[PDB]
């Protein structure tokens, strides 16, 4: 048994966090007092919940997670809420005043300050650590602390663990939701700082999950608790081979052996299917062929692109419930002979795929009806680049006239660093060009 | 089109279906970065001050 | 009211379609790089598809399909019809046609060409590629080796097709033509072909003896204005609409232009299309496409069809510009933008 | 994050006090400091702008300066006069005269120290002091030219702080004396440097919409003043109650101000009130962008906008608020620069002001602020190349060349609007 632990940064890392966690609970049968009647070995073992749950000697199942935001209202709430008695004081930490949606107030001004801090936190979980597998880091692209800190982090931890893991769950930002003019600013930034110290990297984009909520899940003006929960769905679908029994990504090794062939591409697309509204009583049940159609539906993607013009490296399919394996392959042969799917000549023309009997848990009262199936299509196709465009595209509206760029000088940054970090999302946008297109 | 390794558990199985084959940065240089954007404020900082006294 | 970005400044259709839009007081046009507008009129390389549909509360539509290139290159179109299982290795329809680079079939190629050279039988094909225009870049030869020599002294990707031999020719004059349909796809995939078409004739006779004259074989628009006396004695600009080319062929041929011709022209427009509709339909799509095709037909002797090529920026006949333009309005625009008898023929598929 | 509160001079004096009568009312907070409200929303941001007190009484973060004793004795006996901090209040004697020299260099100097105490004061007792609004004219002397003074050493102190102000320029339409364009036009200088935002108050614009839009025939500082509590309340509140956008000072800096020195902001209100008929989101959103509701005499169909937030009070469909702030984009998408992306940002907040079911407020960077310093700077010149009125300056020991310094600034900062109006992606 290896542990991971998991690190939420800023109000969406923090928030998206808690919801995660109360869904775990839900699936793991832990009631928000820490306790978890089903585990007979009393403080301690080694089963694969224990990859994200620690234990007391009282009993108490303790999330392996760190919380960092420089400002105290998002956490507090994980403080005073439902699961405040899973978490102690050591794993909430909190400053006095924000990154105020300054990549460089986040990274430089305030990290600074900080970073030792947080290290120490996490240096106190890993030494509960018999085997330390790495990390999950949850943060946004656009807020000052998500952006700015989280690549602080995240360079340290490549220096303070070197051999370990570190995935990304990472918020792309969306006008619909955003608060800030500025976030692609702070998304080019930490996106060219963090590269390097990131094994892959699972981008959301909140215009997805926003269009989403609004179409399966008939909310007129989905709220941070509408997305979240539906996030933190996608988040469970993908983390569960390393909290159940299982053959199929049981390592966070495993994500970069079978998603990532090339480093620096290491943004796999995610797509989830069935998202059933909770006020629709009795619904028709999809079938295995239908939610795996679906999974090449961008309506239901996690980023808005279109996989047919691109093409994939990888691809695996993470089924919850009642599957079996013939219906996967059955299914499979009827999509390949009526979808564009299109792999890279240098890889193999096929799907990992894995099936966990447990159907989707969720939130009692929540907006997701529970369903008997469901699955989540991991796929590293070149079409999410179109995602790197859009957002370079505004970085250049803004940068062109040097808009806002002395809010980040005035913190230190030199203006430099921006065309540096600019220069190399270009690269990357050709990157994926060199892979995808005739 | 194939299938492969499937491996099976109480909790689900696992297999791989394949349709056609084939065809870092120092902890010094960290805190030299940061604290060079820590004096890049100092100065201006100083600047102002000066303005001030001025 | 509705917002709309130009960006194709070289477009006769799309500045006749901007031109009426504004007229209609309903649309108003915004500078090329605003993004918070309804309709694209893009341009035709490198369209940034990837940007549209992400404008909060804006329905985006624009007028190319992305992935139509497949359809409208010409190296594309003969990999296309020979893959695609919709399109077999064999349809009737289309010349025998193989890719040749200076994936490649330099060896098949040869292969048809000496077994006609053996059978004795018409053996002349037409080297041809996307990358020339106005005529230029062409070669019809008898010999392979000719053909072959022509192609490697370029950098661009050919292909080679067997020449129709036996075209049918117009009286009098015996001179050659071709068929060019306008089709119009809107975002549901309809498939509209506009009930006018046009004959682009050759002006001068046709000679099968030598190919070293590229006027009475060539028929394009240019090659005639400018390399062919006689430009416009038998009917103006070389070119022949519908309704002529119909009581012709009564007169002549004892039949009529919608049971010899154009249910083949239906035939194969709709073959093509709803092959790569899988590919390029925009329905569950966060933004929408149409597009204008300009489908280019010849005709032989027997009056079979044979599709040429298709054209995804085509330009119209100036006689039709007004009545198609305003079409495109009506099907294609108006239909997702709704304002305060039909010059079209569906396709049902 | 607290909020320390500054007005200074007569004209900021008055709009302070209602700025704390309007904002107690909607807090639940009565003129003894004594919270009789009804909702939990009201105390959950209060501390921005109140203490806590023993006996659970609130008390504003309000510093009250004035260099003469009249209108500080007025607003402690106005309606909420005893709801102020004793020790806060901080005034002289000789006045200034109108005078921005006075303010700024001689009668001013004598009692800046005094005020800087209690600013000291107030900030020491901030969990994380967050910034300081000062509230005055620029036309006279103690709002203008101590205020400015004020800033000054404000930032000096504290020069890792927010500072907002909102300043009320004059306008020869609602004019105490000829030399407001010197005094406002020395004081615009200030602002430029050392204020992060500053909202334009034109005191043209609420005579304008007093007499035409309001009907009133004759106008008083009241009803001005009226407009400009409404209005300073609807910008303060995404401060004052739970809210993700603008929720902070510098946050609000960050996404309002892309370049430094054009952070002067235009604000509008919407329903104009002085009713009792249910105003529609169409209706407050069409009127919140009506050049008629603005704040500042400048005509936004003149300029563009550089970024654009507004605030929506009351219960209402957010639905049908994103649905048509989205389509008055559309109406005027010529009028938003196309080189800074989504930069209208919306918020709501359920608690609507007193008297009105819902309500719309709007804060608008338009490069055609200009035309405000373009109208001070001709009256300004119209005087200076005459050198008249200026022995009233010179007598307090400035030199011409601080007028001809000022001025040069101000054209500096006209052309500036101007660069970015004509600029295009
Ligand atoms: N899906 C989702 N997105 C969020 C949530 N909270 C914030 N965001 C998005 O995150 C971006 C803003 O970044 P934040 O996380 O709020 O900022 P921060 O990391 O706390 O850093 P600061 O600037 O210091 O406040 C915007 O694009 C928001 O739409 C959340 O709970 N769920
Ligand atoms: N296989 C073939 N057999 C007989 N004639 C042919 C032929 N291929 C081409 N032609 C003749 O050559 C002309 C030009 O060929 P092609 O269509 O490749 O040029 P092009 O791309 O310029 C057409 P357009 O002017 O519409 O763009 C055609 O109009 C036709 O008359
Ligand atoms: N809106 C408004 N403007 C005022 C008020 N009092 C004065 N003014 C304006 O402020 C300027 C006069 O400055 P004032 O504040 O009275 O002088 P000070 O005491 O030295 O700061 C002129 O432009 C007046 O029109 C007021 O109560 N409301
Ligand atoms: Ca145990
Ligand atoms: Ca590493
Ligand atoms: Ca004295
Ligand atoms: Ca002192
Ligand atoms: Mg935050
Ligand atoms: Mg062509
Ligand atoms: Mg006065």
């Amino acid at each position: 048994m290896r542990e991971c632990i998991s690190i939420h940064v800023g109000q969406a890392g923090v928030q998206i966090g808690n919801a995660c966690w109360e869904l775990y609970c839900l699936e793991h049968g832990i009631q928000p007092d820490g306790q978890m009647p089903s585990d007979k070995t009393i403080g301690g073992g080694d089963d694969s919940f224990n990859t994200f749950f620690s234990e007391t000697g009282a009993g108490k199942h303790v999330p392996r997670a760190v919380f960092v935001d420089l400002e105290p209202t998002v956490i507090d709430e994980v403080r005073t809420g439902t699961y405040r008695q899973l978490f102690h004081p050591e794993q909430l930490i909190t400053g006095k005043e924000d990154a105020a949606n300054n990549y460089a107030r986040g990274h430089y001004t305030i990290g600074k300050e900080i970073i030792d801090l947080v290290l120490d936190r996490i240096r106190k979980l890993a030494d509960q650590c018999t085997g330390l597998q790495g990390f999950l880091v949850f943060h946004s692209f656009g807020g000052g602390t998500g952006s700015g800190f989280t690549s602080l982090l995240m360079e340290r931890l490549s220096v303070d663990y070197g051999k370990k893991s570190k995935l990304e769950f990472s918020i792309y930002p969306a006008p619909q939701v955003s608060t800030a003019v500025v976030e692609p600013y702070n998304s080019i930034l930490t996106t060219h700082t963090t590269l390097e110290h990131s094994d892959c990297a699972f981008m959301v984009d909140n215009e997805a999950i926003y269009d989403i909520c609004r179409r399966n899940l008939d909310i007129e003006r989905p709220t941070y608790t509408n997305l979240n929960r539906l996030i933190s769905q996608i988040v469970s679908s993908i983390t569960a081979s390393l909290r159940f029994d299982g053959a199929l990504n049981v390592d966070l090794t495993e994500f970069q052996t079978n998603l990532v062939p090339y480093p620096r591409i290491h943004f796999p697309l995610a797509t989830y299917a069935p998202v059933i509204s909770a006020e629709k009583a009795y619904h028709e049940q999809l079938s295995v062929a239908e939610i795996t159609n679906a999974c090449f539906e961008p309506a239901n993607q996690m980023v808005k692109c279109d996989p047919r013009h691109g093409k994939y490296m990888a691809c695996c399919l993470l089924y919850r419930g009642d599957v079996v394996p013939k219906d996967v392959n059955a299914a499979i042969a009827t999509i390949k002979t009526k979808r564009s799917i299109q792999f890279v000549d240098w890889c193999p023309t096929g799907f990992k795929v894995g099936i966990n009997y447990q159907p989707p848990t969720v939130v009692p009262g929540g907006d997701l009806a529970k369903v008997q199936r469901a699955v989540c299509m991991l796929s590293n196709t070149t079409a999410i680049a179109e995602a790197w465009a859009r957002l370079d595209h505004k970085f250049d509206l803004m940068y062109a006239k040097r808009a806002f760029v002395h809010w980040y000088v005035g913190e230190g940054m030199e203006e430099g660093e921006f065309s540096e970090a600019r220069e190399d999302m270009a690269a990357l946008e050709k990157d994926y060009e060199e892979v995808g297109v005739d | 089109m194939e299938v492969i390794e499937l491996n099976k558990c109480t909790s689900g199985q696992s297999f791989e279906v394949i349709l056609k084959p084939p065809s870092d940065p120092s902890l010094e240089e960290i805190q030299k970065k940061l604290e060079a954007a820590e004096e890049r404020r100092k100065y201006q900082e100083a600047e102002l001050l000066k303005h001030l006294a001025e | 009211m509705y917002t709309f970005v130009v960006r194709d400044e070289n477009s006769s259709v799309y500045a006749e379609v901007s031109r009426l839009l504004l007229a209609t007081g309903q649309w108003k046009r915004l500078r090329k790089d605003n993004p918070r507008f309804n309709l694209m009129l893009g341009e035709r390389n490198r369209l940034p598809f990837g940007r549209l549909g992400h404008e909060p509360g804006l329905v985006q539509l624009v007028n190319y399909y992305r992935g139509a290139d497949k359809l409208c290159r010409k190296a594309s179109l003969v990999k296309l019809i020979k893959t695609s299982p919709e399109l077999s290795e064999s349809c009737t329809w289309f010349p025998e046609s193989y890719v040749i680079y200076p994936t490649d079939e330099r060896e098949v190629f040869l292969a048809a060409y000496n077994r006609r050279r053996e059978g004795r039988e018409g053996n002349v094909w037409i080297a041809k590629s996307s990358a020339g225009a106005k005529g230029e870049g062409i070669l019809i030869s008898s010999e392979a080796s000719e053909l072959l020599d022509f192609i490697d002294e370029q950098g661009q990707v050919h292909v080679i097709q067997k020449y129709l031999e036996k075209p049918l020719l117009l009286e009098p004059g015996h001179r050659k033509f071709d068929i060019r349909s306008w089709v119009l796809v809107d975002h549901l995939y309809n498939i509209y072909l506009y009930r006018e078409g046009v004959l682009r004739t050759s002006s001068e006779p046709y000679n099968s003896a030598n190919f070293q004259d590229k006027t009475c074989h060539l028929t394009n628009h240019c090659i005639q204005k400018e390399y062919s006396k006689n430009y416009g004695r038998y009917e103006e600009g070389n070119e022949m609409f519908f309704e002529e080319f119909n009581q012709y062929l009564m007169d002549a041929l004892n039949t009529t232009l919608e049971n010899s011709i154009l249910l083949q022209i239906k035939h194969i427009i709709r073959s093509c299309l709803m092959c790569i509709e899988p590919a390029i339909s925009t329905k569950h799509l966060h933004y929408q496409s149409f597009q204008l095709f300009g489908f280019d037909f010849m005709v032989d002797e027997e009056l079979k069809v044979w599709l040429i090529e298709v054209n995804g920026a085509p330009a119209c006949a100036q006689k039709l510009y007004a009545e198609l333009c305003q079409g495109i309005v009506d099907v294609a625009i108006s239909s997702v933008f709704p304002l305060a008898t039909s010059i079209f023929i569906k396709l049902h598929h | 994050r607290e909020i320390v509160h500054i007005q200074a001079g007569q004209c900021g004096n008055q709009i302070g006090a209602k700025f704390w009568e309007v904002i107690s009312d909607e807090h639940g907070i009565d003129p003894t400091g004594s919270y009789h409200g009804d909702s939990d929303l009201q105390l959950e941001r209060i501390n921005v702008y109140y203490n806590e007190a023993t006996g659970n009484k609130y008390v504003p973060r309000a510093i009250l300066v004035d260099l003469e004793p009249g209108t500080m004795d007025s607003v402690r006996s106005g309606p909420f006069g005893q709801i102020f901090r004793p020790d806060n209040f901080v005034f002289g004697q000789s006045g200034a005269g109108n005078n921005w020299a006075k303010g700024h260099y001689t009668e001013g100097a004598e009692l800046v120290d005094s005020v800087l105490d209690v600013v000291r004061k107030e900030s020491e007792s901030c969990d994380c002091l967050q910034g300081f609004q000062l509230t005055h004219s620029l036309g006279g002397g103690t709002g203008s030219g101590m205020g400015t003074l004020l800033i000054s050493k404000i930032r000096e102190e504290y020069p890792d702080r927010i500072m907002n102000t909102f300043s009320v320029m004059p306008s020869p339409k609602v004019s105490d004396t000829v030399v407001e364009p010197y005094n406002a036009t020395l004081s615009v200088h200030q602002l430029v440097e050392n204020t992060d935002e500053t909202y334009c108050i034109d005191n043209e614009a609420l005579y304008d919409i007093c007499f035409r839009t309001l009907k009133l025939t004759t106008p008083t500082y009241g009803d001005l003043n009226h407009l400009v509590s409404a209005t300073m309340s609807g910008v303060t509140t995404c401060l004052r109650f739970p809210g993700q956008l603008n929720a902070d000072l510098r946050k609000l800096a960050v996404n309002m101000v892309p370049f430094p020195r054009l952070h002067f902001f235009m604000p509008g209100f919407a329903p104009l009130t002085s009713q009792y008929r249910a105003l529609t989101v169409p209706e407050l959103t069409q009127q919140m962008f009506d050049s008629k509701n603005m704040m500042a005499a400048c005509d936004p169909r003149h300029g563009r906008y550089l970024t654009v937030a507004a605030i929506f009070r009351g219960r209402m469909s957010m639905k049908e608020v994103d649905e048509q702030m989205l389509n008055v984009q559309n109406k005027n998408s010529s009028y938003f620069v196309e080189w800074i992306p989504n930069n209208v940002k919306t918020a709501v907040c359920d608690i609507p002001p007193r008297g009105l079911k819902m309500s719309a407020t709007f804060i608008g960077n338009s490069t055609a602020i200009q035309e405000l310093f373009k109208r001070i700077s001709e009256q300004f010149t119209a005087m200076f190349r005459r050198k008249a009125f200026l022995h009233w300056y010179t007598g307090e020991g400035m030199d011409e060349m601080e007028f001809t310094e000022a001025e040069s600034n101000m054209n500096d900062l006209v052309s500036e609007y101007q660069q970015y109006q004509d600029a295009t992606a």
